[PDB]
RNA sequence: GUUCUUUGUAAAGUGCCUUCGAAGAGUCGAGUUGUUUGGGAAUGCAGCUCUAAGUGGGUGGUAAAUUCCAUCUAAAGCUAA
RNA sequence: UUGACCUCAAAUCAGGUAGGAGUACCCGCUGAACUUAAGCAUAUCAAUAAGCGGAGGAAAAGAAACCAACCGGGAUUGCCUUAGUAACGGCGAGUGAAGCGGCAAAAGCUCAAAUUUGAAAUCUGGUACCUUCGGUGCCCGAGUUGUAAUUUGGAGAGGG
């Protein structure tokens, strides 16, 4: 919450880094079910 | 002056903030108004009592 | 909004209105004991913004701290050393009188915890402070989890270890290149930077 | 607008009411039993050769009494066990870490038939 | 074998008190004849009997005291469990687990969710 | 995983327009003295004297004047690995 | 004469807390000299040892009044490197830090300053009950010189 952005390609990279991430994860519903998802130990490794 | 102070507080005696005695008794009717009329806190008459608080009066 | 007025009015300490009060207050404090119970906070605006809450459990004490410098306790002025540290009368001590105010008050009542302090008055001989303390064994502070941290044992005698506002300033712990000697503890930074670290595999 | 007359020239605390005690619970729950009962006072009679010949002539019994006991607590413990009164009690501390007591019963009894009836003679 | 442990548990309060003087007297007798001959190992087996009956009185007497204070607060200090000084001090689980109004509103509204990566 | 309440006309989050938006004082800072620092026309601290400001204050570590820029918000507080 | 406010007190008043021990690590205060300078007065030893106060399983620090000036980064802590370096020093002996970079661990936040004023909605205590590390009912007290909710600056508040 304490850094501002001044480059478009840096903003584009970070915005693209969130759109791709949200499409590659599943959020387990609060209700129930949600079977095991074979967790991956590292998140930064999957996104170089 | 003594006369002014007596007259001033005599007006105050006619306008007193609600104590726990009346504060308890209203909520029965207020809940009864809620239970029966479902009023939006308007069944009771408008307050005209004196105010309190140094951070309030300022 | 009656608290913005006491702040700005108190900021004009040299005003004629304040000069009358301070002379009256200093006489009242002097005739009392060095440390005694402060029944009501004389500066509600200052205490309120320092963490004090005017509710059940909080108490105030008033303390008079002797004014001046720290003369060495050496006998007859002899220092028995190199001609470098031969001075006795012109040493200035390393903590503010505010820190001593907490120490002498936080030690008289051990059942309490020192929260903060502030300047109230002063004269040629003394510096007056009023210290706000909390009681962690009181059920009011035990509940109302906003102030549960004062009940933790790790906050035992906070001012004795210099963890208060004046404590963090007297020992000078702050962010910035202006504070590199003391940024994470003067001794700890020294030991961290003055030591020989030998690994298993000497590169 | 009125001030009380003061015969004295000094101020003193008025004698207020000293409130009594009313704890919510007992101090130590059950009280301790009798630490020095009639039996721990008298532990074992002395049977030495020199003590024995004092029984027959002076009508004096010798016991290894408890250290904490005193002649007030000796004169009553012995008369409750052996139902014999005591003329006087003389008590010394033995140099081995124990306490000795000479109990001289009154002329109405003799120690000879009392010493043997408890077992030692 | 002296006396046993659980047999005298069923004994009444008055009967146990009279049991001491029964043991207490015979100790005064065993001292008298112990000096007579230099062998008496029977004194040990029943001096452990006087202690057993004394112990049973306290466990029965403390139970009655404890039952009197059940339901109400401020029980006697020794009845309270010892723990350590630090554990007896500090915050109870209710006091520590308590949270303020604002932070609680955030907690239910925004809990920490669980997730993973599949594709 | 199974279980009884459903706590609630209560609480929380999102777009749009307008008006506001309070933010810590003997403190900041300056001189001087002493100590410390690698801190060098003064690194930090402490004593005394003076002692404020608001599109203000601190910093941009050779002083000073004039005019710009960048940077964050002090003098209150809690927190595991 | 009666009844309230403020201040100061009394008791073997009800309920609590603090002292001491250990100090290996941790937080500060105070604080030398031997020695090096092949003499010795600045210096170094050393912001050390001794002395003092204070805690925990870790302590401390910790969400910038930061570093940078770069296409800027972004709580704190520890390792490698920066670096025997900038700098300090009878510029002699000697002392000598920080930014950036890679790694380990990753976490955030909270008050005051805003009239809820058609509602002190806040809290302790005592008493009674109970599905009793707590909850409910009732009653004396703290409290508006201010207690809850609401926002703390990344924002956010009042209206539509």
């Amino acid at each position: 919450h304490r850094r501002q952005n001044r480059n478009q390609e840096i903003f584009d990279a970070n915005v693209q880094r969130l759109k791709e991430y949200q499409s590659k994860i599943i959020v387990f519903p609060r209700n129930g079910k949600a079977p095991e998802a074979e967790q991956v130990l590292s998140a930064a490794a999957t996104f170089p | 002056d003594r006369n002014t102070a007596a007259e001033t507080f005599k007006l105050f005696n006619k306008y007193r903030p609600e104590t726990a005695a009346e504060k308890k008794e209203r909520l029965t009717k207020e809940a009864a108004a809620v239970a029966e009329g479902k009023s939006k806190q308007d069944a009771s008459p408008k307050p005209y009592a004196v105010k309190y608080g140094l951070n309030h009066v300022v | 909004g009656a608290y913005k007025y006491l702040e700005e009015l108190q900021r004009k300490k040299q005003s004629d209105v304040l000069r009358f009060l301070q002379r009256v207050r200093v006489w009242e404090y002097r005739q009392k004991n060095v440390i005694h119970r402060a029944a009501r906070p004389t500066r509600p605006d200052k205490a309120r913004r320092l963490g004090y809450k005017a509710k059940q459990g909080f108490v105030i004490y008033r303390v008079r701290v002797r004014r001046g410098n720290r003369k060495r306790p050496v006998p007859k002025g002899a220092t028995y050393g190199k001609p470098t540290n031969q001075g006795v009368n012109e040493l200035k001590y390393q903590r503010s009188l505010r820190a001593t105010a907490e120490e002498r008050v936080g030690r008289r009542a051990a059942n309490l915890r020192v929260l903060n302090s502030y300047w109230v008055n002063q004269d040629s001989t003394y510096k007056y402070f009023e210290v706000i303390l909390v009681d962690p064994q009181h059920k009011a502070i035990r509940r109302d989890a906003r102030y549960n941290w004062i009940c933790d044992p790790v906050h035992k005698h906070r001012e004795a270890r210099g963890l208060t506002a004046t404590g963090k300033k007297s020992r000078g712990i702050n962010k910035g290149h202006k504070f590199n000697n003391t940024k994470a503890g003067r001794r700890k930074t020294w030991k961290r930077q003055n030591t020989l670290s030998l690994w298993r595999y000497r590169k | 607008k009125a001030l009380k007359v003061r015969t004295s020239a000094t101020f003193r605390l008025p004698k207020t009411l000293k409130l009594a005690r009313a704890p919510k619970y007992a101090s130590k729950a059950v009280p301790h039993y009798n630490r020095l009962d009639s039996y721990k006072v008298i532990e074992q009679p002395i049977t030495s050769e020199t003590a024995m010949k004092k029984v027959e002539d002076g009508n004096i019994l010798v016991f290894q009494v408890s250290m904490k006991a005193n002649k007030y607590q000796i004169k009553k413990a012995v008369k409750e066990l052996y139902e014999v009164d005591v003329l006087k009690v003389n008590t010394l501390v033995r140099p081995n870490g124990t306490k000795k007591a000479y109990v001289r019963l009154t002329a109405d009894y003799d120690a000879l038939d009392i010493a043997n009836r408890i077992g030692y003679i | 074998a002296g006396v046993k442990a659980y047999e005298l548990r069923t004994k009444s309060k008055e009967q146990l008190a009279s049991q001491l003087v029964d043991l207490k007297k015979e100790l005064a007798e065993l001292k008298v004849q112990k000096l007579s001959r230099p062998s008496l190992p029977k004194i040990k087996t029943v001096r452990k009997s006087i202690a057993c009956v004394l112990t049973v009185i306290n466990e029965q007497q403390r139970e009655a005291v404890r039952q009197l204070y059940k339901g109400k607060k401020y029980q006697p200090k020794d009845l309270r469990a010892k723990k350590t000084r630090a554990l007896r001090r500090a915050l109870t689980k209710f006091e520590a687990s308590q949270v303020t109004e604002k932070q609680r509103k955030k907690q239910i509204a925004f809990p920490q969710r669980k997730y993973a990566i599949k594709a």
